[PDB]
């Protein structure tokens, strides 16, 4: 067995590298310190950070965010701090309870709710022209601030679009560990299980296929770690054997292949994918469908089956029965 | 009347459905697969000799090329003319087309099968200001070892049949990525030095096990043209060697594990 | 036929069983003595599909169903309509996954690389055991699996989850979808930042890995390095399901209450009750 | 943390579909044990003489018995409900006419209440009926009751903490947990659903698309009734110690037909016949009981799913006392 593939077996210690940026290089701050552990599986140096202008716009309004979350959980206690830690989990910031349609929410009813998710949101943009402004100083592309702008959009679209396109606050996710899971639920139930929604299919079919992907080229990176097949870049630009094998195994395994280059894009657009077709779902949630399930029925897709213990007539439809 | 309701039983919803559906398979087949072939294609056939005009699929398949340019000069274009010139000393086991090719020779010396190494370029890989990235200890002389770590200059190498086969002299890191790549090692009662990669051996606190040769196979690794440097062809050939072992350095190996 | 810098390595050896008798190629495909065997499961089992689709009701592809027998065949064979069909086309995609597993073995061997891919394809074999194999036998009726249909399996992974009224506060369940979704994060990222640094635009010029392990100590840090980040995205994914698979195997034979009753361990410990 | 196996399952769908029960058999026999401790019924005795609507002074409910039959409906009333207690507990010692005792008033009440259950709500309670000891269980106050606000514990045999305790504010989010299966749901269903009928519990439309005049803005429902429907299906389904599948497939929870299994038709009922309890004749007994038996709000206790039910798809397993005790229902 290649050791190497495992953990690092030897490992090595220099001066820290620093690649010069176009603008910021004096905003990187602290000191670089190693890790030995660490570096049996990874790199071993932690730090510096860069901390430029958007980065702590982030943090300021994400700081804001968490702070609005925890006082308004910390209240649902009243403020006992050890019942405060015992059910942490349960505890959640909502959006309104009642239908005020798109007026603003009183503070007591989702009006903190509406806070938390302007700050939340703004930490996200602010986030996000760090990830692409970082990119173009050190003079690469925006893959990956695209990738996460699709990420973006669709908190976006379960936080604040879906409700604004059916015209009611109280569709938004709320704050909170288990109260975020409940409305997963809710909104499943709301419109006629999402198990029938082709856009969840979709976003699972990604999903499902980002873990088949990286496993396999995980896999395969590791298995040609012995010919450098790690050093990716250069074997783009100048195949070695290890990306001829990696091909090769691929080809006479599923009668085609890609380069090494070329599955970092279908990585990429699997990647992206998920987050596209889940967006595209709930854009079309509420507004132009109302049960994912009787839509299914409507196309002819939904499968049927016999009944195993007697079919039950819906008892509010026989005649004089109670409302 | 409903929301997202068109004429004659359509809808929204099932518009979209076909829409992603096309997109889906716009970008799978039109722009993925066609990335998938700048490499390795155009594909070759027993002698395809229609040497006055190209057969129309090979033409379809193909991306527009594109060019890379690198970062200490230079700039390589993809998909392009890359034959493989080298004489391969194999021999085709029969007439089918998908027979596998017997080793004619030495299959390690000779460089075929897991022994084969791509032909890449004849430079040395470079850090990102300019120097050899891939340098042994007495030349990266601000790396060190870690602490903790065995230091295996000065024990012996042991190779698949339990023969001492040589002393580790020296380790070659990356110094692009803080990385020890391959091993130097002296091959006993013959005066060379050889390389070694790092994931062919199970370092131990008083020895280095290597299981993919024979101690005598150390004879044969191919030699470097310069002491304190490798080019990236070199590494792979240095690699593949060892990577041969694994199938050719007994008889026993290539034959039904059961 | 061939890839350019294919026929160098189109070697004969590595295979684990018959040596010459099936080591050979068939178009791009490597046979093997395990790609014989798994054409012969895949077309036994597919026969099978056929067979009892048309004893079905429809044909809609989204509405076929085979599914498994009644609870009360426990562990024994069904008739071939109601369950035999489905345990006969089980046994049939168990042979063709651990021959196709199997197969790249002998791939992996021939070409002198690393095993990890067919050793990557052992956790999905394995998480389909547990729902088809391990867990029906702990709970004791095959009726227990889930039925091979498009959409009938949703129905099953549905109903199967309210069984525990709320399946998300499944602590196994919860573990997994974490690896699930930080895993296509991942793969966003490494795919991302690979192609920024060998794509830049504009003509500018092809970076390094230097650039590479800068960018994120820049914006969160710390980087992985590259070879890690390739360990790291096999470990990943993979826990999504070896984690996953004890919330799976807990529900119903270690756990017969509802998934949030379960965090009472922690609510109602009498400290702060 | 776990519970070991074997576990008993059974199947209420369609093999494939993953529906059914899955019991731990521990659980179960501890719930049949507790619930065996159901009094057998008293000997019958034989009618002889005139109706004790002419012999005693004070009965308006049960004056078409004879003496002996009428004193053995006493002696079980008391079995019931004051067995430690004794006759004394509704009754002057030297007045049996005497309704000075609260317990005798609504004790009253609690009779035409049982016999209206046996008599109006075959259509859940069937032929087993319920008796005074479905819900007390041989205690004046029963073991299962709800306020207007969540209580702990749901066993009011068992002490408070002082955080279970209803004027601890710190504790509210997890009284309310306890009752909807130990969810964050923040709604109360009992409030919501089973006190009154005001409040519809299907949210789920039943078209595929959006109805243009009930989908936008304020005219919609908000979401939140979603999150209480779910809240009241966790509580019942904890109720009667079961999950959704034994009612729904879960494909569809808003279809009846193949989709939803006998036992969802009787819950809907169910729905229905603890409405009318609290709303006729539980309700209005705050007028009648002291301080010290409403809630914070001068609420008498009121019944829910698991007032009867106490974790058992059937209350008690179906043990019945219905032929032993024609008095309580159904009358013609
Ligand atoms: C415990 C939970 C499970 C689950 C929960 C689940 C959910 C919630 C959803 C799916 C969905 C899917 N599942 Mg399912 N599932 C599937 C296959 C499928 C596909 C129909 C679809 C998308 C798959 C995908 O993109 O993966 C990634 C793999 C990729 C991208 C490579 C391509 C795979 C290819 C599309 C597979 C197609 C298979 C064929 C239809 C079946 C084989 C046909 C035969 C005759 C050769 C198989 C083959 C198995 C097996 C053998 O175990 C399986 C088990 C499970 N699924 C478990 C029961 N799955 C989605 C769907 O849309 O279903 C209607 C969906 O929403
Ligand atoms: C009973 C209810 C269910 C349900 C309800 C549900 C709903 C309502 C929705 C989904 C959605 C999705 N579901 Mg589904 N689901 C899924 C899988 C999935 C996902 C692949 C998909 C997209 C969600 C996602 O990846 O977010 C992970 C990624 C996220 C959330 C993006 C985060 C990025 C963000 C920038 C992170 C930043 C955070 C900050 C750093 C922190 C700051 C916060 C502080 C300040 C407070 C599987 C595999 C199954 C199975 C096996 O049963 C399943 C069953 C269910 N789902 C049941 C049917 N599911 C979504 C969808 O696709 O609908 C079409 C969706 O909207
Ligand atoms: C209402 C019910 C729900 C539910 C019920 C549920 C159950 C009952 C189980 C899960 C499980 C899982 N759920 Mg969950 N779920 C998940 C996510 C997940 C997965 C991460 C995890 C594993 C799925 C699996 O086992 O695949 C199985 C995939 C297999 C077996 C792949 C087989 C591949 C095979 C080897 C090869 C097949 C090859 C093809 C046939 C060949 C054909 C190909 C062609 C091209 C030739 C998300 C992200 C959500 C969201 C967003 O809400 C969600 C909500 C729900 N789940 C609802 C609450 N879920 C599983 C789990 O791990 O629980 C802890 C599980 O058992
Ligand atoms: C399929 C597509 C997937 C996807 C894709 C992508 N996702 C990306 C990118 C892409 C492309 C980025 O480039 C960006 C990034 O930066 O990566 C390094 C990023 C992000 N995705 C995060 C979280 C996430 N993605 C989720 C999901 C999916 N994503 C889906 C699955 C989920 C789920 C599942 O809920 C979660 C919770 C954050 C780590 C980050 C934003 C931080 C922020 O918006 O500021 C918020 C401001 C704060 C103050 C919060 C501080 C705490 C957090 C943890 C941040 C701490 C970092 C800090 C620098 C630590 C320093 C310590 C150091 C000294 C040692
Ligand atoms: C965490 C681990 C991840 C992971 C990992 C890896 N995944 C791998 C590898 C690794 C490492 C490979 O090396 C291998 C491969 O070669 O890559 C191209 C592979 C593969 N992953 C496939 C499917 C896949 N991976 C999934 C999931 C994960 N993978 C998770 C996420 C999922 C879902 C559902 O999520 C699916 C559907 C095939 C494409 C391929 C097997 C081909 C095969 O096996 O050929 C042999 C079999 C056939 C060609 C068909 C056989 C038909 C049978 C006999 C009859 C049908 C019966 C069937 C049960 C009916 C079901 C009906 C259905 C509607 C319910
Ligand atoms: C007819 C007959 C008797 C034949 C005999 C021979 C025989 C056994 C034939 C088998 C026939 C069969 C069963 C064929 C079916 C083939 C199958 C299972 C195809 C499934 C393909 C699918 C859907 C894959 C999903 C994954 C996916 C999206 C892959 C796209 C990108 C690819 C190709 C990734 C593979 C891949 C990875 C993962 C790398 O990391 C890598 C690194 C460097 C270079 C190349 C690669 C590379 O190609
Ligand atoms: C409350 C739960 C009671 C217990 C315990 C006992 N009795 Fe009772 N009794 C109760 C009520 C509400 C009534 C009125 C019945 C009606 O139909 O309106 C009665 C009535 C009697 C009578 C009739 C006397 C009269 O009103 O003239 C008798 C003789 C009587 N009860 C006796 C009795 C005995 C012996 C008991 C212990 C075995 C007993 N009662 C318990 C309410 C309750
Ligand atoms: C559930 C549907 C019940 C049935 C059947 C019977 N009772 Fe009941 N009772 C029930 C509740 C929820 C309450 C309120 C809690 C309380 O303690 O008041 C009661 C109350 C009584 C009382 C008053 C006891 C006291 O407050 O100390 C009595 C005397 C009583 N109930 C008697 C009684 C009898 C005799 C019944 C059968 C004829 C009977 N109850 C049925 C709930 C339910
Ligand atoms: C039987 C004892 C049930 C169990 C267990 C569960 N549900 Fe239920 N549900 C039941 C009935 C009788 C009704 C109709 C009530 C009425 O008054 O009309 C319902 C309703 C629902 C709904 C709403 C469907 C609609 O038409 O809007 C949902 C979403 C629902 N039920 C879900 C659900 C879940 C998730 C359960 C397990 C937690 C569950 N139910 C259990 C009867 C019974
Ligand atoms: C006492 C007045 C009850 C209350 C309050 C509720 N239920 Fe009930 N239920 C009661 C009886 C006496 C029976 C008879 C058992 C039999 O053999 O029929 C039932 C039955 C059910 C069932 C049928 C279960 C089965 O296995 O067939 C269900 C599903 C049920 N009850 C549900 C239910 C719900 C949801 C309730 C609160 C709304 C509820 N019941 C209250 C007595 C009483
Ligand atoms: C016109 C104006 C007024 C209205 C528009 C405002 C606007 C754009 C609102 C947008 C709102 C949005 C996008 C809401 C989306 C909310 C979502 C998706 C919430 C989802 C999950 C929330 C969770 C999990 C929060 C949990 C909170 C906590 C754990 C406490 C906070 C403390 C932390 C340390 C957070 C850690 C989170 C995790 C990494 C562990
Ligand atoms: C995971 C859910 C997938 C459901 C698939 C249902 C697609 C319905 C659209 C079918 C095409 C329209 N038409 C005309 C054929 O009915
Ligand atoms: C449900 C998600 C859909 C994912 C689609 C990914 C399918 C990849 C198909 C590979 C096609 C291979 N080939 C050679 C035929 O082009
Ligand atoms: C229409 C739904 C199709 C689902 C995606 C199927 C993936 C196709 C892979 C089969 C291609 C095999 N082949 C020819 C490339 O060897
Ligand atoms: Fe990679």
């Amino acid at each position: 067995a290649d050791y190497q593939t495992i953990y690092t077996q030897i490992q090595a210690r220099g001066p820290h590298i620093t690649v010069s940026g176009e603008w910021g290089d004096n905003d990187r701050v602290g000191k670089p310190f190693y890790s030995y552990w660490l570096g049996k599986i990874g790199d071993a140096q932690i730090g510096p950070i860069y901390l430029g202008a958007s980065g702590i716009a982030a943090f300021a309004f994400g700081s804001t965010a968490i702070l609005i979350i925890l006082f308004n959980m910390a209240a649902e206690v009243h403020f006992d701090p050890l019942q405060f830690f015992r059910q942490f989990f349960w505890l959640g910031l909502y959006p309104p309870k009642a239908q005020y349609g798109m007026g603003i929410p009183p503070l007591h009813d989702g009006g903190w709710w509406l806070m938390a998710g302007l700050f939340m949101t703004l930490s996200l943009g602010s986030w996000w022209i760090r990830v692409y402004s970082r990119a173009r100083a050190l003079g690469l592309g925006t893959h990956i601030a695209w990738n996460f702008a699709a990420a973006i959009f669709f908190v976006l679209c379960i936080g604040c679009i879906h409700p604004t396109l059916v015209g009611s606050w109280s569709e938004g996710v709320p704050f909170g560990i288990w109260p975020h899971i409940d409305w997963l639920t809710a909104f499943s139930i709301r419109y006629g299980n999402f198990y029938y929604c082709p856009w969840h299919g979709f976003s699972i079919g990604f999903a499902y296929g980002c873990g088949l992907l990286f496993a396999a080229h995980g896999a395969t990176i590791l298995a040609v770690a012995r010919f450098g097949g790690d050093r990716e870049i250069e074997q783009i630009t100048d195949r070695g054997t290890a990306v001829e094998r990696a091909a090769l195994f691929w080809r006479w395994t599923i009668g085609f292949n890609a380069t090494i280059e070329s599955v970092h894009r279908w990585g990429w657009f699997f990647s992206l994918m998920v987050m596209v077709s889940a967006s595209v779902g709930i854009l079309l949630t509420g507004t132009f469908v109302d049960n994912w399930y009787l839509w299914c029925v409507k196309h002819g897709a939904a499968p049927d089956y016999p009944a195993y213990l007697p079919a039950t007539p819906d008892p509010a439809s026989l005649p004089g029965a109670p409302k | 009347m409903y929301h997202g309701a068109l004429a004659q039983h359509l809808d929204i919803a099932q518009l979209v459905w076909y829409a992603q559906w096309l997109v889906i398979w716009t970008v799978v087949l039109l722009y993925l697969r066609r990335e998938d072939r700048r490499e390795g294609y155009p594909l070759v056939e027993p002698l395809g000799l229609v040497k006055l005009a190209p057969e129309d699929g090979q033409v379809y398949e193909l991306p527009y090329p594109k060019t890379f340019v690198l970062p200490h000069g230079g700039t390589v274009t993809v998909p392009r003319r890359r034959p493989e010139t080298r004489e391969l000393k194999l021999a085709q086991t029969d007439g089918f087309e998908g027979a596998p090719l017997q080793p004619t020779g030495n299959p390690l010396v000779d460089a075929v099968g897991p022994a084969s190494y791509a032909e890449r370029a004849e430079v040395v890989d470079a850090t990102v200001d300019g120097k050899a990235k891939i340098v042994p200890l007495r030349v990266a002389t601000d790396f060190s070892i870690a602490e903790g770590d065995v230091d295996p200059r000065g024990l012996p190498v042991v190779a698949a049949d339990g023969v001492e086969a040589g002393t580790v002299t020296d380790l070659w890191v990356d110094r692009s990525e803080h990385y020890f790549r391959y091993l130097e090692l002296s091959v006993a009662g013959s005066a060379r030095t050889a390389l070694i990669p790092l994931g062919f051996c199970d370092v131990k606190k008083d020895k280095i096990v290597v299981t993919s040769i024979l101690s005598e196979q150390f004879a044969n690794v191919p030699r470097l043209q310069s002491r304190d440097q490798i080019t990236l062809r070199e590494e792979d050939k240095v690699s593949a060697y060892y990577a041969g072992g694994l199938l050719y350095a007994t008889p026993e190996r290539a034959e039904s594990l059961l | 036929a061939l890839l350019s810098f294919e026929r160098k390595y189109r070697v004969r050896g590595g295979t684990l069983i018959g040596g010459d008798l099936f080591d050979f190629w068939v178009g791009p495909y490597f046979v093997g003595f395990f790609g014989v065997s798994a054409i012969f499961f895949i077309f036994l089992g597919v026969s099978l599909i056929g067979y009892a689709a048309s004893q079905g009701p429809t044909w809609d592809p989204f509405a076929i169903s085979i599914n498994p027998p009644d609870l009360k065949y426990g562990l024994g064979a069904a008739p071939l309509l109601e369950g035999g069909f489905w345990q006969a086309i089980t046994v049939c995609a168990l042979g063709a996954f651990i021959s196709w597993m199997l197969r790249e073995v002998e791939i992996s061997r021939k070409l002198g690389i690393g095993w990890h891919v067919p050793l990557a394809f052992c956790v999905p074999i394995f998480m389909f055991c547990v729902l088809q194999v391990f867990r029906p036998l702990l709970l004791g009726s095959w009726g227990h699996a889930f039925p091979y249909g498009i959409l009938s399996h949703l129905d099953w992974v549905n109903n199967f989850g309210y069984q525990y009224l709320n399946w998300h506060y499944n602590p196994g369940h919860m573990s997994s979808v974490s690896f699930l979704f930080v895993n296509a994060m991942a793969l966003g990222l490494h795919g991302g930042l690979i192609l920024s640094v060998a794509n830049p635009g504009d003509g500018d010029k092809v970076k390094t890995a230097e650039h590479e392990n800068q960018y994120f100590r820049d914006v969160v840090g710390y980087s992985i390095g590259a070879l890690s980040i390739h360990r790291l995205g096999l470990f990943l994914a993979s826990n999504i399901f070896l984690t996953g698979a004890f919330g799976t195997i807990a529900s119903g034979p270690f756990w017969t209450r509802g998934w949030p009753e379960w965090w009472g361990w922690w609510l109602d410990i009498p400290f702060w009750s | 943390c776990f519970e070991p196996p074997p576990a008993t399952t059974t199947q209420t769908g369609f093999r494939g579909l993953s529906m059914g029960e899955v019991l731990h058999p521990a659980t179960v026999k501890a719930k049949k044990e507790r619930d065996a401790q159901y009094p057998p019924a008293l000997a019958a005795v034989k009618a002889e003489g005139p109706p004790v609507s002419q012999v005693y002074k004070n009965v308006k409910v049960l004056g078409n018995l004879t003496e002996a039959e009428f004193l053995r409906t006493m002696t079980a009333i008391t079995e019931w409900v004051s067995p430690q207690e004794g006759c004394t507990y509704c009754h002057d010692e030297n007045n049996l006419a005497s309704e000075a005792k609260y317990p005798y008033v609504v004790a009253r009440r609690m009779l035409e209440m049982t016999r209206a259950i046996n008599t109006n709500w075959t259509q859940h309670v069937a032929q087993t009926g319920v008796t005074c000891y479905t819900c007390h269980r041989g205690t004046p106050l029963p073991p299962y009751v709800r306020y207007l606000e969540p209580t702990l514990p749901l066993n009011n045999r068992e002490t408070p903490t002082h955080v279970e305790r209803v004027e601890t504010r710190s504790g509210y989010v997890v009284r309310l947990a306890k009752y909807t299966a130990y969810s964050a749901l923040n709604y109360d269903p009992f409030t919501m659903f089973l006190a009154n009928d005001k409040r519809q519990v299907r949210v789920v439309p039943q078209t595929a698309l959006p109805l243009v005049g009930v989908s936008r803005g304020k005219e919609r429902r908000p979401l939140s009734d979603a999150y209480a429907t779910f809240a009241l299906m966790m509580s019942i389904s904890d109720s009667l110690g079961t999950n959704c599948t034994f009612c729904h497939n879960a494909q569809t929870f808003e279809s009846w037909g193949k989709k939803s299994t006998p036992q969802r038709a009787i819950a809907w009922w169910g729905i229905r016949m603890v409405r009318d309890l609290n709303m006729n004749y539980l309700a209005p007994l705050n007028a009648s009981l002291p301080a010290s038996r409403l809630g914070r709000q001068g609420e008498a206790p009121q019944a829910d799913c698991r007032t009867c039910h106490q974790g058992v798809t059937k209350p008690l397993f179906g043990a019945s006392r219905l032929k032993d005790y024609p008095e309580l229902g159904p009358i013609k």
